């Protein structure tokens, strides 16, 4: 592959078909250790994706609805409720 | 894949054989009509569904009938 | 309590979020027998 | 008997500036096609991908994605040009499927050797009712 | 062409469509270029004798059925009319009174101010012009007998663009608008001073006596009394009576000032003369467009440039092509130029005529474009030919046309949702009850600051940028002062805030996406990833099968079908901003104590942010003209609304369905036929795919434009 | 031997349910004598069907003579 | 059974997104699934009806514990003419402060909606009276609703899965389903009508503690053991009646009154007590026709042989009927499905004129909404029962073992049938379209006096002789002196007469020429789209363009460009052609009745009597001047309680033309968009790391079809009822 | 300066300025998805840090309370559960598209054709890593914005 104007080989069927890495880079790491350390030891309970699947899901929803619950009436105004008297209806409907 | 089969109202005009674009189609002996040859379908799996072949049949009805399938890469032309 | 306040959100927004990640892992899977 | 020819892999191919009409992952993952022919001297031809190709001197090799692609090209040169072509389908792991001519004669040309696939020997108004193939996983035209 | 077409076809109905159908593609008839170019040069002349017959006809009828020297005495309180019906059936109800003991048909078409603007004054010059237009109209006809059937011309000699650029330029442009600025100067300029000093029509001096007597025309500008010493001393500053640079607007008559005119024409004039002494051909001086394009080379690799020259000598449809988006675009500019600078005398206080020109001439532009973009596609398909013609630009093109249509698709989908879903947020907010949380002008404000920039330019730019103007070119740009004539506003400057950004973004979508589909159809005429020997099936077939998915409308062909909708869209959604905007915001009345009453009283800033405002304010509102016209001189536009309204329903029988089973359906009638033995001849067939395609869409753009057309006509008669 | 089927000229109705000239009426061209011909009857139409075709062949027994 | 769908090896195969689209589409065709036997198609068919009973029961459970929770029952019993009823409440975060004020009606004490479906109505007149009652109802429902699931799954296990002959036994299921589903049923409603909903009619509460204790009659069952039945229609309710309270209230349990109650203006209970005991009885006789396993009853096979007449032109004559019925399910499905759209027009079109429900009447925007909610539902069942019909040709139909009957006959000579529809829509299109279009030319030059105006009399002489007086005819029931006048004079006349001489109420409302032109219109609609359907179902198996259409199915793309073209030529395309005419005929159908009674409640019937000779009339007098207060529902100066309709109005008319894309662009176009765009995904950097594991592709043929048509239905309904609904509560609530 | 990728003419790619530039090819090399080598969990508490820190401005300056004393902590709220639907959507990514003990499906060629180790991002560990990365990072920046714009109150064009 690539001598003399040659883009096929069955010895190397990745250069053949274009199955490169264009930007990947191999340089090691570039963080500080004790930065790296800190931060390996408090986002490792994180890292199951089972468990955080179920932990997001269960959790949001619950924060979700308890922050529905409690939101304060002058922020929501259907917390607050009707403030005037109701608008008549046609023919005297009430 | 497709389905493609042929009856033995065929002529063997090869008109079939000719418009198909992925060649599905071939011509082989037979002693039923009087060109002595009689078309065959052998490579159904790269058949699209063009349905060209029966735009190109002259009997009266159709000797080449191509039956739509289960779908694959290769019957929905896809380059990707 | 406010009942609305509870089942709304979590009818209109937490099913509705359980069940598109339950059908979308239910039909990506390559074996179901 | 007939002998299908083997890919020669050091086959220089077309002179041409590249396009986005390419190969994509299909072919890293799935399949692809190659086509070789044989030119008398240097010429212009149309890409089926979109753009214009140099085709050289002596024997070429051409990557493709679709075998429909390679069809349409090599009928090109047939009717075109007058330039005999084979092409083949080549696999992820690398092993090469000879496709076309199949026994070396041109499938429109009657020959001696070829096994009937999917003939039914009647005419097309005598396949039965789809009631009398019910429950019974058979097509009322596979006979 | 009729003996082909019969022998294909001669047992079924269809080989008539077909009859019709390819009357003119010349192409398909011979192979020879020579005879193609012979026949498109005859059939020039027939379209052009057409022409004239046409105009002949406007000039009689204005001379026999019309009120048009009532009008010139009065044109303020009088309504032109050149169309009078006969009294047959009740139909005769539809001659109203348009003023001056005159019973018959407002026309819209502006023909008045133009025949004023020229000086015309009596029937008897009308009815020379339609003498003269008649005779030319023959004189046509019989050259495009005589250059095809007996002189036909050579292919070299079609082929010499150096000379045809040379002719035309020179020749067709700027002696044309020469000989237009002497007419001007010595006919049109004095009639209209007389006119406006309030002079009887019939008292003023015929204009050859302006030509035959010095002395008349010396006591309007005295510079005349010298002659035309001052032009061959080159002391031009004596001719600035008649030859200024004002600007605005005439108070009297509400248009442009006639010496700007007649001084425009002349540099005009001056500039065509200019260019048309460019392009070389039999005296060794010149240049040579071959040379010119050959000579633009690049940095990307070889010369792109090179072999244009050959394409488009050699192909007659690249050139209608490159023409018709030329000419489409051209007809676009002139509508706006011509409402924002109102050319004809009292033309900007005749509401409905200029309404009329407006939409009139976007609806051209429109199609034009279409139509470049259709034979675009059919040279894609036909005339290319790498391996005889070949061009690098055109291969670059084709070798990225993915990466454009990603990047246009892209696009259109940013402008969709950042433009469309504004109005939507806007109606679902103020549906809510939450108008401060909108996007408007008193809420989150969204103001088109560069376009105001510009306007602010254009304002102060006489006496700074343009010393030599006395005001700006337009009273749309601002200053702060409004024309009035006769009691109604001719123009006065335009706001511009948070609607007129969110409706030019939403012209900026529609025009993305027609650009998309007529664009993708060019790229992919000849091929694409689906369909790789594309080219082969034709510039105009109706698919490739139900096979690979189905390919239903990969032609070009029905690029330019989808096209001519999203088209359709555009403009309509063009002409109603036109018309809302200026009711209310420019047009009106005028009290004697400088009070403006706007027709819709400037609702536009508030009701057109939202989808629900154009539906109750714009729509609902003002079709109550249309629909109350019955028993009035108006109810014309009543039918006509139904009838349209009809005709768009009826489109939807043929976009929705499908031949086969109109052709089972025939086959039962075709049975009831046969058995009362009334059999026809000819077997009856459904009609074509690509013909039903075409049928379906003409009768919906047929039924839509009408519509729009009654609803505008209406509206504007019975309130402007 | 005799020669197999009507002879040329002869008018004829077909029964092939599939025909666009079912019931309908034709003329025999020629018949072919060869015993594999499957179909050896050629009728010619008065009226092209729907692919612009107005001859076909048929067998002895698709076919019925008519006077 | 790899992966998605588990029961279909083909589309689980599939590599492309059209796997998943496809998968949703087919999995209640279980006829189509893979390796499915009779036994196992029966037995999903039974569990998949249980399921469908939950959902119901589930549903109007709902309903129940809603109107009890957040509505107004109460009040509403209190004051029926002059209280909304309150559907459920409205939690919308999304809310502004004056949309929370609009909203807050009926006396609630925060937003609401008002209800339409007429609930509150039926309930009160079947004698619930409160919250409790409501909650009761609620929870047995929801009983009822987990019984139908667990049985659902009990009839699915092997030890409970019945076999095909259980399935097949048509003799048996008849006489359980005519005696017992309908007579019984009946006679319990009769019963409860007794019993509850009269005493309760007249101020007597009765429910599940004290009924044993208080007798619906004075006398209790005397008058019924000694024969003397007529004791029980000797003191009807009076004419000063207030219909909840005892104040002129009476005895009578079975009367024949006719006419309407006073107050109420609705049919009395005694009646319909009465109607309901005849039927049940009419019923439990009719369930004993044929014979299961007793040596008695008739033979639907033996009966359907026997009619075949000797010398006629009927062929066999209906012999070898019973086994296709038998045999094949969507033959009855297409049978059942014709039975109740004609059910479902019938009751639309009596309910509006005959109303059975307490204070109904007075609620206009009510029984609008039924009568169009209910009209709409009937058309497309009519359409459901061709397209299945058209399903049993293909599938099920055997010519040989349907030879010479009218099955065979039906398929023998549809092109006279075809041509005989065809030339009926022709004539009545031509002549209809030209008297309206002759009208507004009439009209546009100012000679209204010119119109063609004519009278639909023989419709005018079936109201005389039912006892209308307004034409001045003298048919019988109008005539002083007559034979059948004088043998129903004391029957049922005295009602009746009165009831349709009040043109107060909607009883045979008075007709004229708009009426006549308007009712050809109508019948133009059926006729096209019968034509339609019928032609789609006769040709199904094949013609001359597609002569072996059946080995290629129900649905199908198309047969290619080839021999002309051949799109659109399937049997469900001309369904999906259908569907369209459907909607057209019942839009005009809907049209006339809310125009007609929108211009009688507001007192103006000379509105509609001038103005419906003329298409402009239609457009101006009914469209656009309606509209007026549903448009401004919100608008720069506020919004009010109609803006959820305008923004429905809206939503309506957006999805509609959504529609027009799919129906109008066909599928290669958008194929080659999407290749450019996997081109484009693959190509950029930070977003090639992301891949998708279905092959994105364009949706195919009839998938488009069918998708656009149901935007167009949602659209189309949508805008209809937001209309409908703002324009009459608008004006009267 | 245009020309195929990698000098390949028939794979459906081409080298341009904006893809094949010298300081494009460093910056979009040394971004957290491109450096290959080093451990998902830290490129993903880069990525989250980043996004998490950029989503605040919007909700906070745009949303419906944007008009209230509590602004800024109704578009952190909203900011936080932006990035919590982000990460359940990035782990029903990671379930759908990764096996347990599959290979890694990142390429393992360079532009030059010298193999490399595939990258371990595109694995069901390496993806869980990252998205649990992600999800630390949006939280902590979305919570780092929150206090420099609305607790110490900084001085900035708009707030
Ligand atoms: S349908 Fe098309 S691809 Fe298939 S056999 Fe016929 S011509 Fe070939
Ligand atoms: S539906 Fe019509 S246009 Fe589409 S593939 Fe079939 S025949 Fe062709």
């Amino acid at each position: 592959y690539g001598e003399k104007s040659v883009y096929f080989d069955l010895e190397d069927i990745g250069n053949t078909t274009g199955q490169w890495d264009l930007y990947g880079s191999d340089a090691p790491s570039p963080y500080n250790g004790l930065q790296s350390k800190f931060f390996n030891t408090f986002a490792a309970p994180f890292t199951k994706r089972g468990l955080l699947l179920k932990f997001l899901l269960l959790g949001g929803g619950s924060l979700l609805a308890y922050v529905s619950a409690s939101a304060s009436p002058d922020l929501l105004p259907i917390k607050k409720g009707p403030q005037l008297p109701p608008t008549p209806g046609p023919r005297g409907k009430i | 894949s497709h389905s493609v089969k042929i009856y033995d109202t065929c002529i063997g005009c090869t008109q079939c054989v000719r418009a198909c674009p992925t060649d599905v189609l071939e011509m082989i002996p037979w002693d039923g009509c009087k060109a002595k040859q009689i078309a065959s379908a052998p490579r159904t799996e790269d058949c699209v569904g063009c349905k060209r072949c029966e735009s190109a049949c002259p009997t009266d009805f159709l000797s080449v009938r191509v039956y739509l399938g289960p779908e694959t890469t290769r019957s929905m032309a896809l380059s990707y | 309590l406010n009942l609305p306040s509870i089942f709304v959100p979590l009818v209109g927004l937490v099913f509705p979020a359980i069940a598109m990640t339950s059908l979308f892992l239910y039909v990506q899977k390559n074996k179901i027998v | 008997g007939f002998v299908p020819p083997q890919l020669d892999p050091s086959t220089p191919s077309p002179i041409f500036g590249g396009s986005t009409g390419g190969l994509l992952r299909k072919a890293q993952v799935e399949e692809f096609y190659v086509i070789t022919w044989t030119s008398p001297k240097e010429q212009v031809f149309e890409m089926p991908t979109g753009g214009a190709a140099i085709m050289r001197e002596g024997p070429n090799l051409l990557k493709l994605a679709r075998k429909e692609q390679c069809l349409a090209l090599g009928n090109r040169l047939r009717s075109k040009y007058k330039i005999a072509y084979q092409f083949y389908r080549v696999f992820p792991n690398g092993e090469v499927q000879y496709l076309h001519p199949k026994d070396g004669v041109y499938p429109e040309k009657v020959n001696a050797g070829r096994q009937g696939v999917g003939q039914n020997f009647r005419s097309i108004g005598k396949n039965v009712s789809p009631i009398e193939v019910k429950f019974t996983g058979k097509n009322t035209f596979d006979v | 062409h009729f003996s082909r077409t019969l022998a294909k076809g001669p047992d079924t109905t269809t080989w008539i469509w077909n009859l019709h159908a390819d009357a003119h593609d010349f192409d398909s008839h011979t192979g020879d270029l020579e005879e193609i170019s012979r026949k498109v040069f005859s059939a020039h002349f027939g379209q052009l004798s057409i022409i004239f017959l046409w105009l002949s006809g406007m000039y009689f009828h204005g001379a026999r059925f019309s009120n048009y020297e009532a009008w010139l005495s009065d044109p303020t309180h009088i309504g032109p009319s050149a169309q009078v019906v006969w009294p047959i059936v009740g139909q005769e109800i539809l001659n109203g009174d348009v003023g001056g003991g005159f019973r018959g048909i407002q026309i819209t078409s502006g023909f008045f101010q133009l025949w004023r603007a020229s000086g015309i004054t009596s029937e008897l010059q009308l009815y020379c012009t339609a003498i003269g237009a008649l005779i030319f109209a023959a004189l046509m006809l019989f050259a495009g007998w005589f250059h095809y059937h007996k002189a036909a011309p050579k292919l070299a000699w079609f082929q010499d663009v150096e000379s045809m650029l040379n002719h035309h330029l020179a020749g067709l442009l700027g002696l044309g608008s020469l000989s237009w600025a002497g007419h001007q100067i010595h006919v049109s300029l004095p009639i209209n001073q007389f006119l406006d000093a309030g002079v009887d029509p019939k008292e003023i001096p015929l204009p050859h006596e302006f030509i035959l007597n010095r002395d008349l025309l010396a006591q309007l500008y005295p510079s005349f009394a010298e002659g035309a010493t001052p032009f061959f001393t080159l002391n031009w500053s004596k001719y600035a009576e008649f030859l200024t640079f004002r600007g605005g607007l005439d108070p009297v008559t509400g248009g442009l000032w006639l010496t700007d005119i007649a001084h425009h024409h002349l540099a005009i004039a001056i500039l065509f003369l200019i260019a048309g002494h460019m392009y070389r051909t039999n005296w060794g001086i010149g240049h040579g467009l071959k040379d010119i394009l050959e000579a633009h080379k690049g940095p990307f690799t070889g010369q792109g440039h090179k072999g244009l020259y050959e394409i488009l000598t050699t192909s007659w449809h690249a050139q209608l092509s490159l023409n018709l988006a030329m000419l489409g675009s051209t007809t676009i500019v002139v509508a706006h130029h011509m409402y924002s600078m109102p050319p004809y005398p009292y033309l900007a206080t005749d509401y409905g005529t200029q309404l009329s020109l407006f939409t009139h001439h976007m609806w051209i532009g429109g199609f034009l474009i279409v139509g470049a973009a259709a034979h675009a596609a059919i040279f894609m398909v036909r005339d290319y030919d790498p391996t005889t013609r070949y061009n690098d630009l055109l291969d670059r093109v084709l070798r990225h046309r993915d990466a454009i249509i990603s990047h246009l698709n892209w696009v259109c989908i940013f402008l969709g949702f950042h433009s469309f879903g504004l109005y939507i947020h806007n109606d679902t907010m103020s549906a809510l009850g939450r108008p401060q949380d909108m996007f408007s002008d008193t809420a989150i404000q969204l103001q088109p600051i560069f376009a105001q920039w510009v306007q602010n330019i254009h304002a102060t730019a006489p006496g700074v940028t343009a010393p030599g103007a006395t005001t700006s070119t337009s009273l749309t740009w601002g200053g702060g002062e409004l024309v009035a004539v006769g009691g109604k506003v001719a123009l006065l400057p335009i706001p511009l805030g948070t609607a007129d950004f969110l409706v030019h973004h939403i012209h900026a979508f529609t025009i993305h996406v027609t650009v998309l589909i007529l664009l993708k159809g060019v790229l992919f005429a000849r091929s694409s990833r689906l369909i790789p020997d594309k080219a082969n099936l034709g510039f105009r077939f109706p698919c490739d099968g139900p096979g690979r998915g189905g390919t239903c409308q990969v032609s070009a062909w029905d690029h330019v079908f989808l096209g001519l909708f999203w088209m359709y869209n555009a403009i309509s959604v063009v002409i109603f901003h036109f018309s809302w905007k200026m009711q209310s915001d420019v047009w009106g009345t005028i009290s004697d104590q400088g009070m403006v009453t706007h027709i819709t009283g400037g609702n536009f800033a508030q009701s057109s942010i939202t989808i629900n405002g154009w539906l109750r304010d714009f729509l609902w509102a003002q079709a109550s003209q249309v629909i109350q016209s019955y028993g009035s001189s108006l109810s014309a536009y009543g039918l006509f609304f139904l009838g349209a309204h009809f005709v768009w329903a009826f489109s939807l029988m043929f976009l929705f369905s499908g031949r086969g089973y109109w052709q089972e359906l025939i086959e039962s009638i075709v049975w009831a036929h046969n058995k009362l033995k009334v059999a026809p001849a000819t077997q009856p067939r459904a009609l074509s795919i690509i013909q039903g395609r075409a049928v379906g869409v003409t009768h919906y753009l047929l039924g839509g434009i009408a519509t729009t057309w009654a609803f505008f006509l209406a509206r504007i008669i019975a309130v402007g | 031997p005799p020669p197999i089927g009507p002879k040329r000229g002869t008018k004829v109705k077909i029964l092939r349910r599939e025909s666009y000239w079912y019931n309908g009426t034709g003329s025999v061209v020629t018949v072919d004598q060869d015993p594999n011909t499957r179909y050896p009857v050629v009728v010619r139409f008065a009226k092209v069907n729907y692919a612009g075709v107005s001859t076909n062949n048929y067998a002895l027994d698709e076919i019925k003579e008519v006077v | 059974e790899l992966r998605f769908p588990r029961f279909s090896q083909g589309l689980a195969q599939d590599p492309t997104t059209r796997r998943i689209w496809f998968g949703i589409a087919t999995a209640h065709d279980f006829e189509s699934h893979d390796d499915i036997t009779e036994e196992r198609l029966y037995q999903n068919i039974f569990a998949s009806h249980f399921g469908q009973l939950a959902i119901i029961f589930l549903w109007t459970s709902g309903n129940l514990f809603h109107v009890a929770w957040q509505g107004n029952f109460e009040s509403w019993i209190q004051d029926p003419l002059h209280v909304r009823p309150i559907a459920h409440a409205i939690w919308d975060p999304h809310f502004g402060q004056p949309a929370v004020e609009a909203f807050t009606r009926g006396g609630a004490a925060g937003p609401v909606n008002i209800a339409y479906s007429g609930v509150y109505q039926w309930w009160y007149t079947i004698g619930l009276r409160t919250n409790e009652d409501l909650y009761t109802g609620a929870l047995f429902l929801l009983f009822l609703s987990t019984l139908s699931l667990v049985a659902g799954w009990l009839h699915l296990q092997p030890k409970w899965k019945p076999s095909l002959s259980w399935f097949k036994n048509a003799e048996s299921r008849l006489n359980h389903h005519l005696s017992g589903l309908f007579g019984v049923s009946s006679l319990a409603w009769t019963g409860h009508l007794v019993h509850v909903a009269i005493p309760a009619s007249r101020g007597e509460y009765v429910r599940w503690n004290n009924f044993l204790d208080v007798l619906p009659y004075p006398q209790g069952l005397g008058p019924l053991l000694t024969g003397q039945w007529n004791l029980y229609a000797q003191n009807p309710d009076s004419s000063n009646h207030l219909f909840g309270t005892a104040q002129g209230a009476g005895t009578a349990i079975l009367t024949l009154l006719g006419g309407f109650h006073p107050q109420t203006q609705s049919l009395w209970l005694t009646d319909i007590a009465h109607h309901h005991l005849a039927i049940a009885f009419i019923f439990l006789i009719a369930g004993h026709m044929y014979r299961t396993n007793f040596g008695i009853g008739h033979s639907i096979k033996d009966l359907l042989e026997a009619h075949t007449p000797p010398g006629g032109r009927l062929g066999r004559g209906h012999k070898g009927l019973y086994d296709t019925i038998n045999n094949s399910i969507h033959f009855q499905l297409g049978l059942a499905l014709a039975s109740l759209g004609v059910i479902t027009s019938l009751v639309a079109q009596h309910m509006y004129s005959l109303p059975a429900y307490a204070f109904i009447a007075q609620d206009f925007t009510t029984q609008a909404a039924l009568y169009t909610h209910h009209q709409y539902i009937a058309g497309f069942i009519m359409t459901g029962a061709f397209a299945h019909g058209a399903i049993f040709f293909i599938r099920d139909y055997n010519p040989e073992q349907n030879e010479d009957n009218v099955l065979a006959r039906m398929l023998d000579h549809k092109e006279a049938i075809i041509s005989h529809l065809s030339w009926a829509s022709l004539f009545l299109g031509f002549h209809t379209l030209g008297l309206y279009v002759h009208n507004d030319v009439m009209l546009a030059f100012g000679t209204p006096e010119k119109q063609i105006l004519i009278e639909p009399i023989f419709a005018q002489w079936i109201q005389s002789a039912h006892g209308k007086t307004t034409y001045g005819f003298d048919i019988l029931l109008s005539s002083t002196n007559g034979p059948a006048f004088n043998a129903g004079r004391s029957l049922w006349l005295p009602g009746w007469l009165n009831a349709v001489n009040e043109n107060s109420n909607s009883l045979f409302l008075t007709i004229g020429p708009g009426d006549f032109l308007v009712h050809h219109a109508i019948a133009l609609g059926l006729h096209t789209t019968t034509l339609i359907l019928v032609k789609g179902a006769l040709d199904a198996r094949g013609s001359k363009l597609m002569p072996d259409k059946k080995d290629f199915g129900y649905s199908f793309p198309c047969d290619g460009p080839g021999r002309g073209g051949t799109c659109d030529i399937s049997a469900w395309d001309a369904f999906y052609l259908a569907v369209f005419w459907m909607l057209n005929t019942i839009g005009w159908v809907t049209f006339y009745w809310h125009w007609k009674h929108i211009t009688l409640w507001q007192g103006n019937v000379s509105q509609f009597n001038e103005s419906s000779t003329y298409l402009m009339g239609w457009l101006r007098d009914y469209l656009w001047l309606n509209s007026s207060q549903l448009i401004n529902g919100y608008n720069p100066f506020g919004m009010n309680s109609l803006s959820v309709w305008a923004w429905m109005f809206l939503f309506g008319h957006l999805v509609w033309a959504t529609g027009f894309m799919f129906l109008i662009s066909w599928r290669g176009y958008w194929q080659e968009l999407i290749e450019t765009l996997a081109w484009a995904h693959e190509r950029t950097p930070l977003a090639n790391l992301i891949r998708w594991r279905d092959k994105p592709v364009a949706l195919s043929i009839v998938q488009a079809r069918l998708v656009g048509l149901a935007h167009f239905s949602v659209g189309y309904i949508f805008t209809y009822a937001a209309f409908l609904i703002a324009s009459t509560s608008g004006k009267f609530g | 300066v245009v020309q195929p990728i990698n000098g390949d003419p028939f794979i459906g790619s081409l080298e341009t300025p904006v893809t094949s530039s010298p300081l494009v090819a460093w910056y979009l090399s040394n971004l957290p998805a491109y450096r290959t080598a080093v451990s998902p969990l830290l490129r993903g508490i880069e990525v989250g840090l980043a996004h998490g820190y950029l989503l605040v401005g919007p909700f906070a300056l745009t949303g419906p309370l944007r008009n209230t004393p509590v602004h800024g902590q109704a578009g952190a709220l909203g900011a936080i559960g932006l990035v919590t639907i982000l990460s359940v959507v990035l782990t029903m990514y990671g379930v759908a598209s990764f096996e347990d003990g599959a290979p890694s499906t990142a390429p393992s060629l360079t532009l030059t054709g010298r193999k490399k180790e595939a990258d371990k991002l595109q694995t069901a560990e390496g993806w869980a890593q990252f998205t649990g990365g992600f999800f630390f990072g949006g939280v902590s920046g979305a919570i780092w914005a929150y206090f420099l714009l609305y607790v110490l109150d900084l001085p900035y064009f708009f707030k």
